[PDB]
């Protein structure tokens, strides 16, 4: 005795919840692979004294190493 | 008649010609590219490689550093027993009040 | 594959990014003007490094 | 920056001879990618703003608001291009020129290190927006509502243009630096009295402040979309930045003249909000609800403390966010309807699912739940507020709860209820509607997890 | 449960009258009208729908209430109004 | 249109008993003062003088007034009541399938094509429908709000679509 | 249609000002607005008085 | 620092995963109520470990992890509190919703939107184990917003219901009010004592936060539902029952009486507040429980009977039993909890019937159902030994061992008798009798969910009053010297309530006529409360809305006062000096006047 | 760990000596046991892994200093240069002495759990600490206004020391 069920045309939505999860994915997992790829390769650094004569340019006074890396270029 | 205009032609149901319509253009090929460049020029590079460029930007107005020259300054105070910040702000012996 | 076509439509594409090179460049063309306190701020005073022209740019 | 105007200035003649039905593409492209090269200002360091040139400058206040302006661009793109998509390629051409040009006045305004030369682009935003209104307006009404706004701006700015060649040829440079290192006390005397609300009044019309503030309701419901953010997302906040630099001087005169102009604003915010009870345009609805929100840092600029000024900029980027999110929920249902009135298309959730979780969420961040930006800018001000007087936490309060009323009140009028029997036309959302309302969102919501960015310069 | 159905009504339906010691039981034509040959006074008919009110778990507004006269009626409201199509 | 006196004496008769149950609770206590309401009714029933009858509800009504339940019994189906419109909420009106998308259209194809002969039989009798209307309009517009007919043969109802295709009031 | 328009633009052309619509523009405007002037400076000058003296003591308050 | 840090925090990970599972859409659509139930069993087991070293060990835990901002002198950041009233709570709060969730499972059979109903009460859920385990003020705002604006959704569930709306506007309005004296506190807490920790805030020892307090007992008002901010939890029975049963039983509106457990050692300091809390529970437990008795819907029945629990252990934190009134949270979440879907199975199996009058006739018609109810019924009244016991009488004695209010002791003397007739009303009407319900019975409780979800918490109900009292340590004052007199008055009470509410319930079966009581209506229409709050000021302030504010002072005086009187100032003179007539001799005369008036009579020359 | 007890005070445990006189097994013993063995030990195993890997391949950082310059004391009016070196110096020692706040009311929200019950007189000395740090800080920052600086900084200042001068006179008689 099962009928029909009028509801609202949801594949449109659907097509627009998908893509969100293919297209804020895309590039989702290969940077969440390499914020962990990176944490656990090169790894985080640790506080060292002032060298004799090594002044610390620019990029050095930072604790992450892709943090470092932003400083290194750009800023 | 008083003024020769044509009416409200119609709303046209952007859906009707193509069914997948994406709700950009009338023009399908164009209007599919319209996704393609919105989601990966959108959501892709300036929502999540946007987040992770400013959430793990070089640390913003020094405070781990502040908080770094926290210690040495109440280790300093503390041991040999001054008190470990004082009231006034700029040094008072060099001050030359009125009179 | 047609390149016409290409450069027909798509040459205003890079009209944008050589726009962002060029506000870099000005930057950089314009940054040295203000040279004039350069390595004279008491707090960054420092020896010249030796083998180096010069500190920041 | 060079590296942020320049490119922005490009988009203009890239635009207009770009290809025919390409315009909309590429325009988009750019914007996006615009957007993201302003994220590298949202670096500031300890205390020094950030100098690139001697006209320009950025500090933890303006960069904020920078990668605001560029990140709506895109968005008043896609929103406006569904009607914008039936005139001439000439038409469309001059829309997207005038778009790229008013934020082009908008981020060089934001940076202008000269108080003339902030105040040169500050009021000269106002031509790209009255043509918006006027020209490519959807009504009647717009052609006062256009000469309202520009009138009421207009009448407030000239006073400031009179003072601020004043401090030039009295106190010497205008420069948001040397101003600040060579303040000196502004002590109470009747010219100085004049002085001040010279200074003030200005930016408080572009508030508004309550009383100021019918130009509003009028250019905000009459303007077209893509202009119906930026009146209330943008510029607004743009009389923000104005107070924000220019009370830098008048100390200790605020503390004794602020009080006509805190009363307007405490008091007048829980009239505003009233309004909102009992509307009839859904744009009217969240236009007057802007109002409020404006109306707190109105208040929360002249207490003058370090709380004040955080929540100040927290709700500031906030609440534009937001009310440009409920524009474009108001816009995706006058085009399917044709009309304004709340009432008329009652029952959106039963024939539009996701378009109500877009609303809920939209109306959620208006409703300023804790941890939504929102939340931590107004939570800020009520501590500041209460800090400077007990009683304040009586009228404070009261709009959060008012505004609990309303905020919810066009939820349980649009979406929560039986669908209109009559309407027919209503069709399943575009991907554009949604994938929009994704961008405004998102961030809000990924911004909320570092509020350090937005918390203003005395982070 | 399965659906309230034409023939579970009617058979529910003279349940009811029948039930009511005021109609004899042998004259009890589904099409009866109640005035015609049952000749029940003009308030009875009010106080038997409010029996047949409880009975299917509804309410028979005033408006379609006087006019409901027939036990074919009776079942035919009932049917319409819970959307029954066997 | 106007409430005739042995309609609206009925109504209080209707509604009274609905309330005393609220009242009344247990069901012999039901069919007692039911009965007792339902003959002091009918000992007055010889009045000649119309006026003579609402004097009669000049204080039946104010009697129901205050001896009314103040929370009185109303089934859950129906104004008041708990599950009204409680299933409303799933009511998506049929003209909405028309927005599907084609590979959602061909999931139901027998339905959809049904859908189809409706739409075309809906288009042919609409206009004969029309026609229906002024063909037996009253003069001075449309008297009653009531509705005629299909006075021939082969003529759908005139004004049927939405009362015919209305949803189920149990959609889920 | 109407109903909007009776409630958004047919108000201020319908206006006519009296001393009915005077008074109540006064006693519902500039009135609480005062109110509240009054309310508030009596506060702050309550309080400016009383820690200028040195009643209240805030000798944990440090953030404003 | 054992596995009860890193073992307890994580139990909120587990309840936060369904919530991210639901948009990936990798569940299966017809099989996400089991994955959520199963996933609150794995969070509930996984909870029952806190419990173990809380009575072993004695060891509490305050978890702060990452920074959130270092605004100032404040460290805002997330951070969690393990601590008596947690530790505990937890594993309560994840049993019940546990219970019921399987029982939503036979109730909620045939909803279309099921997996969506679900998904809500998962986040209401994260929601309230964060307003449990909060360190910072900021963060137990979190919860105390979050199943504010949950229970909105949750009650206007079914959406279309014109009235349930209402309902859900109604929570969220009194809600806000009660958010009033919440960010009062947090800008107090922060102006005066520079944080929003509750670690500090106590170290401070803010001894006369008379503000504070007022405003943090305005928070419960507004969220406990007590007397002038109640009508919404009777008014929240428009949604469906389960929804009820799990947030306004024993899950959210117990967040008001828990923010003052969360500060109890700051309220003894003060005198005056705290005995407007025991003052504000006297009155909240009469009032609800005088609107109890006199209701004929079971729903109603049930929630008046909670906000008269309520009233009840905001008394007990009036005289210094903050922790008695925690164990009054436990003890009261587990029968009241099973009274819900007791009453949920008897409205399904009765087509959807919720009036008490028709019923009747199912203490053999519904056995366990029957069961469960008297189960329940007994704890509100408190049976010695039995979870009512262990926590209610306990506090009558201990209320009547104390300086109180005087006229604050009778009122729950009166309330907790008032408990017992109502409590009959429920058995009486519904069970013994003879059965009211339409014909046709659907009468069925044969479905294992139905069964296993009530036999669960039943279970808690005959149990767990003993196991927790001699589980957690002895640390209240014990009240052992009393007069004998008062020592059993909750027995008398009850007892008494329990026979002159059967006889009055029985005087219904005596065919005397019924004459309607005027106090009988002041009891039935909830104390005539609705109609004057729900209708005068609501009035006023849209009436104040529409004549004033919106017209009047703006679109009419704030438009014809600067914008249209200036525009009018510029037009009345521009229609003059754009008249000139253009005769030349009024033009050149003109230049007579304006030569004679410089030249000498301004005296231009000098 | 990665600081030193002297900048965080943690006074050393107490820990009793579980001696259950009971027969019946104490489970919290056997979870504990069955956590080690289940999910400890792995976690161990690979942050011991992770460790070894970084330790490879070791990049250091430094910590930036600030040379002592010239505050707005000695700062000579409208001299913008020296004006700039001092406000900078000042806001640097705002940053410092802000966290200089934060550390002490880390320790006092320590002070508290850590003492449980007793936490109103076991540490008290942090009580009395903060109140020292609270009270001075709030003669050198508080009520500076959101437009801080050095020379606003110097104003309160000048008035605490001016009206010392007249209160101690006035005390001398
Ligand atoms: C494995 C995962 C890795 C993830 C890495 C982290 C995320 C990276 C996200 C990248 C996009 C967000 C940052 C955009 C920076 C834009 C450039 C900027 O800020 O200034 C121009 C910058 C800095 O301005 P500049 O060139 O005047 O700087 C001069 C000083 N040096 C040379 C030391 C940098 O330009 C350059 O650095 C020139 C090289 C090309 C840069 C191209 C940038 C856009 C494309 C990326
Ligand atoms: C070690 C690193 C571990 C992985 C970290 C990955 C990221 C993360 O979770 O960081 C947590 C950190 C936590 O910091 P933390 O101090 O706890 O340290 C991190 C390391 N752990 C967690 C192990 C202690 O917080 C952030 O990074 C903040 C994230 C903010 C994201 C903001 C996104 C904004 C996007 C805007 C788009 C639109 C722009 C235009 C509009 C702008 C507004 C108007
Ligand atoms: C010292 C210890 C004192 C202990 C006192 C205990 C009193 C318990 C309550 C008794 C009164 C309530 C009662 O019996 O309610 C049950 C019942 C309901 O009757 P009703 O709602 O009219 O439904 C009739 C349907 N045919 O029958 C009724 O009669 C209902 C009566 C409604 C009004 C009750 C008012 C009670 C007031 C109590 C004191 C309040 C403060 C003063
Ligand atoms: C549309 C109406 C106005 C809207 C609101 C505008 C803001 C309100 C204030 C209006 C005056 C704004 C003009 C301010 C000019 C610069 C102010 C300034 O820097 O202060 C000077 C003070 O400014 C003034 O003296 C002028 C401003 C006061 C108001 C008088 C003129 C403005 C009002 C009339 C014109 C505008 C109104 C509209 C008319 C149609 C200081 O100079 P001084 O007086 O000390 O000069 C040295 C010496 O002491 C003697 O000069
Ligand atoms: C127990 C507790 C109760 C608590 C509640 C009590 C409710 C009120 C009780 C008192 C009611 C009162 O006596 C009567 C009134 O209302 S009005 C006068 C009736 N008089 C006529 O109507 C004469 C004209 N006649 C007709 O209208 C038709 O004849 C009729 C429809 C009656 C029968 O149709 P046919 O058959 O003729």
């Amino acid at each position: 005795k099962r009928l029909f069920i009028i509801k609202p045309s949801g594949f449109y939505d659907r097509r627009f919840l998908k893509l969100m999860r293919f297209y804020i994915l895309l590039t989702g997992i290969p940077v969440a692979i390499g914020i962990t790829l990176v944490n656990v390769f090169i790894g985080e650094a640790e506080l060292a004294d002032i060298p004799e004569g090594y002044v610390p340019e620019h990029w050095e006074y930072f604790k992450h190493p892709i943090s470092r890396w932003i400083a290194r270029t750009f800023y | 008649i008083r003024l020769q205009e044509d009416p409200d032609p119609e709303d046209e149901n952007l859906y009707e010609k193509n069914p997948d319509s994406h709700g950009y253009d009338k023009d399908p090929i164009v209007d599919l590219w319209n996704m393609r460049v919105v989601f990966f020029f959108g959501f892709s590079i300036v929502l999540v490689l946007g987040s992770t460029f400013v959430a793990y930007l070089p640390d913003y107005r020094m405070q781990e550093w502040a908080r770094r020259e926290a210690e040495r300054l109440v280790k300093y105070r503390e041991a040999n027993g001054l008190p470990l910040m004082e009231s006034n702000c700029f040094d008072p012996n060099k001050i030359q009040l009125p009179e | 594959m047609n390149v016409l076509q290409i450069v027909r439509d798509h040459w205003v594409h890079i009209l944008v990014p050589v726009g962002f090179v060029f506000g870099c460049y000005l930057d950089r063309r314009s940054d040295e003007k203000l040279t004039a306190f350069r390595n004279k701020s008491l707090l960054f005073k420092r020896e010249l490094r030796p083998n180096e022209e010069v500190t920041w740019k | 920056m060079l590296k942020i105007i320049i490119p922005t200035t490009m988009l203009l003649p890239m635009t207009w001879m770009s290809k025919h039905n390409m315009i909309w593409i590429n325009a988009t492209v750019h914007s996006l990618l615009i957007s993201l090269i302003s994220l590298s200002l949202l670096n500031q360091l300890g205390e020094n703003s950030l100098n690139f040139s001697l006209t320009f400058f950025s500090d933890s206040l303006s960069a904020p608001l920078l990668v605001l302006t560029t990140w709506l661009l895109p968005l008043m793109l896609m929103a406006s291009q569904s009607h914008l998509s039936k005139e001439t390629t000439t038409r469309k051409k001059l829309y997207i020129t005038m778009l790229i040009l008013l934020q082009l006045f908008l981020i060089m305004t934001f940076t202008a290190t000269e108080l003339i030369l902030f105040y040169i682009l500050f009021e000269a935003t106002l031509v790209p927006t009255l043509i918006i209104i006027t020209r490519w307006g959807n009504q009647t009404e717009r052609l006062n509502a256009g000469l309202y706004f520009l009138f009421y701006t207009l009448a407030g700015s000239l006073p400031l243009l009179v003072a601020l060649v004043y401090i030039q040829n009295t106190t010497g440079s205008l420069n948001f630096l040397i101003i600040h290192y060579w303040s000196h006390p502004l002590s109470n005397s009747w010219s100085n009295i004049f002085m001040w609300l010279a200074c003030i009044m200005a930016f408080m019309v572009k508030m508004p402040l309550y009383g100021l503030h019918l130009w509003l309701p009028k250019a905000h419901v009459e303007a077209p979309i893509a202009g119906s953010m930026v009146l209330a997302a943008v510029l607004l906040k743009l009389g923000g930045y104005g107070m924000m630099r220019i009370t830098t001087i008048l100390n200790p005169l605020t503390n004794y003249m602020a009080y006509p102009f805190l009363m307007l604003s405490m008091w007048g915010m829980i009239m505003t909000s009233s309004i909102c009870l009992r509307q009839t345009d859904l744009k009217s609805l969240i236009a007057y609800s802007s109002v409020s929100h404006m109306a707190l840092v109105i208040v929360a600029i002249m207490i003058q403390t370090p709380w004040s000024f955080m929540g100040a900029t927290a709700l500031m980027i906030a609440h534009g966010l937001t009310s440009s999110m409920l524009f474009c929920l108001a816009n995706t249902n006058y085009e399917r309807v044709h009309s304004r009135t709340m009432i008329l298309a009652r029952g959106l959730q039963t024939l539009l699912p996701l378009m109500a979780t877009w609303w809920l969420m939209a109306s959620l961040t208006n409703l300023a739940l804790p941890p939504s930006i929102n939340l931590i800018g107004e939570l800020f001000i009520i501590t500041a507020s209460f800090s400077w007087s007990n009683i304040t936490i009586i009228l404070m309060g009261m709009n959060m709860m008012i505004t609990a009323l309303y905020s919810l009140y066009m939820l349980i009028t649009t979406q929560r209820g039986k669908y209109t029997h009559h309407i027919n036309n209503i069709k399943a959302s575009f991907t554009r509607e949604n994938a929009l309302m994704a961008l405004h969102i998102l961030p809000l919501l990924l911004l909320t997890l570092n509020p350090k960015m937005i918390l203003g310069p005395l982070y | 449960a399965p659906p309230l159905t034409l023939e579970a009504i009617k058979d529910r339906v003279l349940y009811v009258l029948k039930l009511y010691d005021k109609i004899d039981p042998e004259k009890l034509s589904v099409n009866s009208h109640f005035m015609k040959d049952l000749g029940l006074d003009s308030l009875d008919q009010v106080e038997i729908i409010m029996a047949m009110e409880d009975e299917f778990g509804f309410e028979i507004p005033d408006i379609d209430a006087e006019k409901l006269m027939c036990p074919q009626e009776i079942v035919d409201y009932i049917a319409d109004k819970k959307d029954v199509y066997e | 249109a106007y409430l005739t006196h042995q309609q609206k004496v009925l109504r209080l008769y209707k509604r009274a008993l609905r309330h005393l149950e609220s009242w009344c609770v247990h069901r012999d206590k039901y069919r007692y003062f039911a009965c007792l309401m339902r003959a002091r009714f009918d000992e007055h029933k010889n009045e000649k003088d119309m006026v003579k009858a609402t004097q009669l509800l000049r204080q039946a009504e104010e009697e129901f007034w205050y001896g009314q339940h103040p929370q009185p019994y109303i089934f859950p189906e129906s104004p008041g009541g708990t599950s009204y419109e409680r299933y409303e909420c799933y009511k998506v009106p049929e003209w909405c399938l028309d927005d599907w998308h084609p590979s959602e259209k061909a999931m139901y194809p027998d339905y959809f094509a049904k859908r189809e002969q409706w739409k075309r039989l809906r288009r042919e009798s609409w206009e004969r429908e029309v026609k229906q209307l002024q063909e037996e309009t009253p003069p001075g517009g449309p008297r009653t709000e009531a509705l005629p007919p299909a006075r021939k043969e082969g003529d759908l109802p005139p004004l049927w679509w939405h009362i015919v295709t209305r949803p189920r009031e149990r959609p889920m | 249609i109407r109903w909007t328009y009776a409630r958004s633009a047919n108000i201020y052309p319908n206006f006519r000002p009296t001393p009915k619509t005077s008074l109540l523009g006064a006693l519902f405007g500039i009135g609480p607005l005062f109110f509240w002037y009054y309310v508030f400076k009596t506060d702050r000058d309550k309080k400016e008085k009383l820690i200028q003296e040195g009643k209240l003591d805030q000798t944990f308050n440090i953030s404003y | 620092m054992n596995p009860f840090a890193s073992l307890t925090l994580t139990t909120l990970i587990i309840l936060t995963i369904p919530i991210m599972m639901s948009n990936s859409n990798i569940y299966k659509t017809n099989l996400y109520p089991n994955y959520v139930k199963t996933t609150v069993s794995y969070a509930f087991t996984l909870s029952l470990v806190p419990l173990l070293m809380f009575m072993h060990t004695g060891q509490e835990m305050i978890i702060s992890n990452w920074h959130w901002m270092t605004l100032q002198t404040v460290e805002l950041s997330l951070s969690f509190k393990m601590d008596y009233f947690s530790v505990m709570f937890i594993p309560v709060a994840l049993f019940v919703t546990w219970s019921i969730m399987e029982f939503s499972m036979w109730y909620m059979h045939s909803d279309p939107f099921i997996n969506r109903f679900f998904k809500y009460l998962v986040l209401f859920l994260i929601t309230m184990m964060i307003l449990v385990t909060a360190n910072n003020l900021f963060q137990l705002f979190i919860g105390w917003e979050g199943v504010g604006i949950m229970s909105f959704l949750l009650i206007g569930w079914w959406h279309g219901r014109t009235d349930a709306n209402t309902a859900a506007l109604q929570a969220i309005l009194y809600n806000r009010i009660g958010d009033i004296g919440f960010v009062l506190s947090m800008a107090w807490f922060l102006t005066h004592s520079n944080a929003w920790d509750l670690q500090q805030i106590f170290m401070l020892n803010n001894e006369c936060p008379n503000m504070p307090l007022i405003g943090l007992l305005l928070a419960a008002a507004g969220k406990s539902a007590q007397f002038g901010l109640h009508p919404w939890l009777p008014s929240a029975m428009e949604g469906p029952t389960p929804v009820s049963a799990l947030l306004h039983s024993s899950t959210m509106v117990v967040a008001g009486v828990f923010l003052l457990i969360r500060f109890y050692p700051l309220m003894e300091t003060n005198k005056l507040v705290q005995t407007m809390t025991l003052c504000l529970g006297a009155i909240t437990t009469l009032f609800t429980a005088l609107c109890a008795i006199t209701q004929n819907d079971i729903k109603k029945i049930v929630a008046f009977s909670t906000s008269s629990q309520l009233g009840l252990m905001m008394v007990t934190i009036g005289i210094n039993q903050p922790h008695l009134a925690f164990l009054h949270i436990c003890m009261h979440a587990f029968f009241k909890a099973m009274l819900f879907m007791c009453s949920g199975s008897i409205i399904h199996s009765l087509n959807d019937e919720q009036d008490i009058r028709k019923m009747g006739g199912l203490y053999k018609a519904m056995p366990f159902t029957t069961t469960a109810l008297i189960i329940g019924s007994l704890a509100l009244t408190g049976m010695p030994y039995l979870t009512g016991f262990y926590s209610k009488d306990l506090i009558i004695e201990a209320v009547n061992m104390s300086y109180t209010n005087a006229w604050a002791l009778l009122m729950t003397l009166i309330a907790t008798s008032l408990t017992a007739a109502y409590s009959t009303r429920i058995i009486f009407f519904a069970f013994l009798g003879k059965p009211r319900f339409p014909p046709l019975v659907l009468i069925n409780e044969n479905n294992p969910l139905l069964i296993n979800s009530i036999k669960r918490l039943l279970i808690g109900s005959i149990f767990a009053g003993f196991i927790i009292s001699n589980n957690i340590p002895p640390m209240t004052v014990p009240n052992t010297t009393m007069p004998l007199y008062m020592k059993m008055t909750a027995l008398i009470v009850t007892i008494m309530g329990f026979m002159l509410a059967l006889e009055l319930n029985n005087t219904t079966y005596y065919l005397k006529f019924k004459y309607p009581s005027q106090t009988y209506k002041f009891s039935n229409m909830l104390g005539y409360y609705p109609s004057i709050m729900h209708r005068l000021p609501t009035y006023h302030n849209l009436s104040m809305s529409q004549k004033s504010a919106s017209s009047l002072l703006d679109l009419i005086w704030l438009e014809t006062i600067l914008p249209k009187t200036t525009s009018f100032i510029q037009m009345k003179m521009s229609i003059m000096v754009s008249n000139q007539k253009g005769l030349i001799k009024l033009y050149f005369l003109s230049f007579l006047i304006t030569i004679m008036i410089s030249m000498t009579l301004f005296n231009y020359h000098e | 760990d990665s600081w030193d007890k002297d900048v965080y005070p943690e006074p050393p445990r107490r820990t009793p000596a579980p001696a259950p006189q009971t027969s019946l097994p104490n489970p919290v013993t056997y979870l504990t046991k069955i956590f080690d063995l289940l999910v400890d030990r792995p976690v161990t195993l690979a942050r011991e892994f992770i460790e070894q890997q970084h330790a490879k391949n070791r990049y250091y950082y430094y910590h930036r200093e600030f040379r002592r310059v010239p505050d707005i004391t000695e700062c000579e009016e409208k001299d913008i240069l020296c004006m700039f070196e001092a406000e900078m110096q000042w806001r640097r020692d705002y940053k410092v002495d802000q966290e200089i706040v934060n550390i002490i009311q880390e320790r006092l929200k320590a002070c508290q759990q850590r003492e449980g019950e007793s936490y109103r007189q076991n540490c008290a000395k942090e009580l009395e600490q903060f109140t020292q740090v609270s009270k001075a800080f709030q003669d050198r920052y508080s009520d500076l206004g959101a437009h801080y600086s050095a020379r606003k900084c110097l104003a309160k200042q000048k008035q605490r020391m001016l009206a010392e001068r007249k209160a101690a006179k006035e005390a001398a008689a």
